[PDB]
């Protein structure tokens, strides 16, 4: 796709693609191995109304 | 409506030209287009 | 091939949805709402309730959780669409703005929308002021709450490519609640190009307001528009200025008897004072004292009935009008279909 | 209604009818016109026989009202009568000739300064078309489940009677005649 | 015997669709005024005394 | 319903009178269906325990509901100074076990 | 604008003597006033054979309120058999640059809007007749914008004066005058409203405070230069200060919330500063010269570039 | 004026125009013939019509505003010579005070809202 | 279209009719409680 924006012209380029799962039942694993830095400090924020 | 690409390679062809725009109530798709329409792609 | 200009703008899906409306609706952009408390607190007539428009615009906020956004042509319709003529339709517009929008309860919005709009023009923030308008849809991406859209702001609606080589065009795609001519509704029925109009109308009365949009097409410009608004909307002016000045309050009786510097211009004998005696109590203080009052006057921001814009123009030998009904999924509505619509936007022009 | 028009007033109209330039010139009449209507409207209410007037919307008001001190007889008042104070039922006197009564039925018409006027839900009478005040020829006479009443002149000019402060019926005199004129609620 | 107006009239341009603001108008006959007669109650001969 | 017991410890009714029933001091804090706390940006971290219109709107079989929570929407965010309830744009595959 | 541009055709017929079409050679560029964008209109609509109202014949001033309900274009040239133009709401043209020639005894420096106006001035009502059709073709004259400001108000002031001097012009120190008609009450009044409308809804609640101003500027005058020469010697307000002292009202409704003010100057600038295109028309038109000189005489060619 | 107010809310995001000194003798001349115009408009107006302040203001005065809107319904004082003159002040201010702009941007491969400092696409009106 | 002339009806519309002197001393007005009616 050819469109001109700013003096210069963008060339967006695209491509469709499918995604089909032939799996019947569970064929993929996540693990959880280890535990990298806590975000939220574990502190005392009481709440308002 | 209807294939545009079975109407291009037709099985035989009419004679008599008339208005078919009269004869409207006899068919189940009709469309009039005036030069090219943009649907017709 | 000709020349169109593109838009693309990521934008929460609140109150459009570009897999409901498929490609070619009109789409109105928002200011943020934030301002929209303190204008109404600053540009309000007095007498009247300021904090109005936040409390109807928060209770909205408060509804689409069971950033200025974007608002389709289709909300806005089905919003103001208990007060239209052919209510049939009316009845249609909204029948699939509840069917086909991605979330539940869309009811609390129209009846809360809609409403925003009765606080829109008591609070006298008018919404053509913070309506503006943007592009017709030639493609999008979607997700949840959010969507990717991407709009023609000037050009012929009929060159952008969508995406898809299946369908790689679009059309304009109406209500048919709103599309109302000005030609064969005037008895001009001769060929030639045509222009489209937004008007937005007010009727200002005490919590009984309206809001109508229209998409009109007409063949006069914008400098021969104004007779012929008011040529429908003739009581709508009347009642603007006699039921919209409310809570005023009036001196009364006659304090400002009559204005006499023609009573004292022709005189000789008349007493006089040059520029070195004025602002000063020895000299102005025998002349004649004036004190004109000014409360509970129609004012031109209490007599409002319309406010248009320009939208395009149609630029073939005649407009080509089409008139069909499409699938929105299980609901079909009346449609007004535009041919080779060309766009080109302009200011807001209060008809006040 | 002496009450009312005791110190000499100004008829403000109560309702909302646009007029024409032309019909200036009827409701000038009515000026004219007005204190004959107001003792023929006593006339006729008097010129009634006492077994048929209590067919009338003032005499179902009244009944209404005395048996809250039940349902009247003949289910005349609509459904919603006793629901808010704006739910009239008026009467149509003849404004021009001899002043009768042009009622079938009594026709209840609620309201809302102004005030619109709109009918409600429901063997033909032609009085029952029209809107109080709204054309010549009807003078109207509504009430209330308060029993306060209002006289609707043609044009929307009017002005709200109070009858409950004086209406003098004793309770045995009440009650001897709620019951023979209403009916009690399932 | 005028009643009084503030407002003397105006001219409302109505197409026939686009009617808003339902109120109503007052309607009078088509015969002249001259015929619409005052009202005249007849008293009966007898009284009820 | 508390005519029946609590399928967790199934020898009371529940463990909080004033959390559990309808209409109790619990329910009128922390319900997305009253709307208390829903104009405030801060995250309150029991709106997914007290709101019973989005357990009852989800479905029961367990072939689906662990792999959706496999790739949950977190309510909180990261970027944020506090702690806020998410805005609209933001998506982050984070796993439930609650 | 279109991407090609839009060029209607204005059909010549066929009887026309050689001394009627060799004297339309001379139309290069002219302002002619369409009614539609139709591509092909007919001479019989563009002269003023079609301009004439029932039995009534129009008048200088009325004859502007059929040209805001028409439009106007520009002839970029004259074929033997039929007139190419373009019109300026549509598209100008691929370029937007459009050759016109003068018609006004009146000099064009740069920059200047270009409105029009009819042939109201003496010595100049020139129209080319053509004999062989009964045409008459009235051309209306370019003129700069601030002229065109004066010759509107000097028109309307003069049916004025006859419901119960004036014509007297200057620019570039050349004086140049007007013809004295009588006018017909239907297009003054066409006017008067015009006027008043666009006026009263200029006047708010703020503008009791800045009446008040009015002796602050009679004794600022008499200081600084700037301001005698801003009121007027033949001025009101000057009158005003001999006579009349007023003062604004001591409290406001709501006085804090509001700015009274502000109010009053948004809306003089929608009215009072709209009116100059209310009694004319739109000044679409202006000059950017590129390389022929800065001033552009009378009876010669200028190019044209668009505006608001 | 105030002289012989300054927040602003865009975006919801919070002006200021106050921060003065020369500012305010800078713009002089603005002010100076913004009132005058005003001032003299309501002045001839007033002389034509001598009854626009002392009519009542919600009785007479919308009895006579309305009038003005209906189409269909038909020494000496230096008067008629101030109407040419002041429409050619208010006709000049105009232009200047309208501020018509010439600038659209159609934003295309970066953030909606342009920040301070930015580079931001421009279209003309075609 | 319809075109017509138009008056608003405004509450200030009031209407003043005139009564007689001996109006209300009228022997309908002033009934007494027991009547031969």
């Amino acid at each position: 796709a050819r469109h001109e924006t700013g003096g210069g012209v963008n060339f967006t380029l695209t491509q469709p693609r499918g995604n089909v799962d032939l799996g019947v039942g569970y064929t993929a694993v996540v693990a959880t191995a280890t535990v990298r830095n806590p975000v939220t400090d574990m502190g005392n924020l009481p709440q308002n109304f | 409506g209807y294939r545009y690409a079975a109407a291009m390679v037709p099985t035989g062809s009419l004679l008599s030209t008339i208005e078919v725009a009269s004869h409207r109530r006899l068919f189940d798709f009709f469309s009039r287009v005036r030069s090219d329409a943009n649907s017709l792609y | 091939s000709p020349r169109h200009h593109l838009t693309r703008q990521v934008i929460l899906t609140d109150l459009c949805q570009p897999n409901a409306d498929r490609a070619g609706t009109l789409l109105l952009a928002l200011r943020h709402p934030a301002d929209l408390p303190h204008l109404a607190h600053q540009r309000a007539p007095p007498g009247r309730q300021t904090e109005r428009l936040g409390e109807a615009w928060g209770q909205l906020m408060e509804a689409t959780a069971l950033r200025a956004g974007l608002v389709s042509f289709n909300f806005l319709v089905a919003a103001c669409a208990a007060s239209y003529d052919a209510r049939d339709a009316a009845d249609a517009v909204r029948a699939h703005v509840t069917a086909n929008y991605r979330g539940t309860r869309v009811g609390a919005r129209l009846d809360r929308f809609s409403e925003c709009l009765r606080a829109m023009v008591h609070t006298h923030v008018f919404p053509h002021e913070v309506m503006r308008f943007f592009g017709g849809l030639v493609s999008w991406v979607t997700q949840d709450e959010l969507a990717s859209v991407t709009a023609v702001c000037a050009g012929p609606q009929e060159a952008a490519h969508t995406g898809h080589p299946g369908r790689p065009r679009s059309a304009v795609i109406l209500p048919a609640c709103a599309f109302v001519d000005l030609d064969a509704e005037l008895g001009l029925g001769g060929p030639g190009a045509a222009f489209l109009y937004l008007v937005f109308t007010y009727r200002q009365r005490r919590d009984q307001e309206l809001c109508c949009v229209y998409v009109i097409k007409s063949q006069l410009p914008p400098r021969g528009l104004e007779p012929a608004l008011e040529r429908l909307f003739g009581r709508l002016r009347i009642t603007n200025t006699i039921h919209g000045t409310e809570d005023m309050t009036p001196p009364a009786p006659n304090r400002n008897p009559d204005f006499p510097l023609a009573g004292l211009a022709a005189n000789p004998q008349t007493p006089r004072c040059s520029a070195g005696q004025v602002t000063n109590p020895q000299f102005a203080d025998r002349l004649y004292r004036w004190q004109p009052d000014l409360r509970g006057r129609p004012t031109a921001r209490t007599c409002t009935y319309a406010a248009f814009a320009e939208l395009g123009m149609m630029p073939e030998d005649s407009p080509r009008c089409l008139h069909r009904t499409e699938r929105f999924g299980a609901v079909s509505v009346p449609v007004v279909i535009l041919e080779g619509v060309v766009w080109r936007p302009g200011e807001w022009r209060a008809c006040a | 209604i002496r009450a009312a028009l005791q110190g000499g007033p100004r008829i403000s109209q109560r309702l909302r009818y646009d007029f024409g330039p032309d019909q200036r010139a009827w409701l000038g009449e009515v000026t004219r016109r007005f204190p004959i209507l107001l003792e023929n409207l006593m006339r006729a209410v008097e010129g009634t026989a006492p077994d048929a007037f209590f067919h009338t919307a003032y005499a179902l008001a009244v009944l209404a009202h005395l048996g809250g001190r039940v349902v009247p007889l003949g289910d005349d008042l609509p459904a919603r009568f006793a629901d808010s104070d704006g739910h009239y039922v008026f009467d149509y006197y003849s404004t021009s000739g001899d002043t009768l009564r042009l009622n079938n039925r009594p026709i209840a018409v609620a309201m809302d300064e102004q005030s619109k006027c709109r009918f409600m839900e429901a063997p033909r009478r032609v009085c029952e078309q029209y809107l109080p005040g709204e054309s010549y020829a009807y003078l109207c006479l509504g009430f209330n489940r308060r029993l306060c009443g209002i006289v609707v002149f043609p044009g929307g000019f009017a002005f709200t009677i109070n009858i409950a402060a004086y209406l003098s019926l004793s309770d045995p005199v009440a009650r001897a005649a709620v019951l023979r004129f209403c009916r009690k609620v399932s | 015997m005028d009643p009084y107006c503030p407002f003397d009239a105006l001219d409302v341009w109505e197409h026939r669709r686009f009617i808003v603001a339902d109120s109503r108008n007052f309607i009078t006959p088509e015969f002249p005024r001259d015929f619409w007669m005052s009202p005249v109650f007849n008293l009966p001969r007898e009284t009820a005394a | 319903d508390h005519g029946q017991s609590d399928p967790s410890r199934a020898f009371a009714a529940t463990a909080n009178p004033w959390a559990s029933q309808r209409f109790s001091y619990g329910d009128l804090l922390y319900n997305g269906a009253y709307h208390l706390n829903g104009a405030s940006p801060v995250l309150s971290p029991c709106f997914k325990f007290f709101t019973s219109a989005d357990i009852a709107a989800k479905h029961r079989c367990l072939e689906r509901l662990i792999v959706e929570t496999g790739s949950a929407v977190s309510t909180a965010t990261a970027a944020s100074d506090v702690q806020f309830k998410r805005p609209p744009g933001c998506r982050e595959l984070v796993e439930d076990p609650c | 604008m279109l991407a090609d541009g839009f060029e209607t055709d204005i059909a010549i017929p066929s009887g026309i003597s050689r001394p009627d079409a060799a004297a339309l050679q001379r139309c290069e560029g002219r302002v002619v006033f369409l009614p539609t964008i139709r591509r092909q209109l007919t001479l019989a609509d563009v002269a003023h054979e079609s301009f004439v109202s029932g039995g009534v014949s129009p008048d200088t001033l009325g004859l502007l309120l059929a040209y805001r309900r028409r439009f106007p274009a520009v002839i970029t040239r004259v074929l033997p058999t039929r007139i190419v133009a373009c019109p300026l709401d549509v598209g100008l043209t691929h370029a937007g640059t459009v050759n016109l020639r003068n018609t006004s005894p009146v000099d064009l420096c740069n920059g200047d809007p270009i409105s029009l106006v009819p042939p109201v001035f003496e010595g100049q009502a020139t129209d080319v007749r053509l004999d062989s059709l009964d045409l008459t073709l009235r051309f209306p004259v370019p003129l700069p914008s601030p002229l065109a400001r004066e010759i509107v108000a000097r028109l309307v002031a003069r049916g004025i004066r006859d419901l119960n001097d004036l014509n007297v012009l200057y620019y570039n120190g050349s004086r140049l005058s007007l013809l004295a008609d009588v006018q017909q009450l239907g297009p003054v009044n066409a006017e008067l409203r015009s006027l008043v409308l666009n006026m009263v809804y200029s006047i708010t609640e703020g503008t009791t405070i800045i009446l008040t101003l009015i002796p602050r500027l009679f004794a600022l005058s008499a200081q600084d230069g700037y301001v005698n020469a801003l009121l007027q010697m033949q001025s009101v307000t000057r009158e005003a200060a001999q006579l009349i002292h007023p003062e604004a009202p001591a409290l406001m409704q709501d006085g804090e919330r509001r700015l009274p003010l502000y109010e009053a100057l948004v809306a003089w600038l929608t009215h009072a500063g709209q009116l100059g295109d209310t009694l004319a028309l739109a000044p679409v038109v202006r000059v950017c010269t590129f390389d022929g000189a800065a001033v552009v005489r009378s009876g010669d060619m200028a190019p044209v570039i668009r505006y608001p």
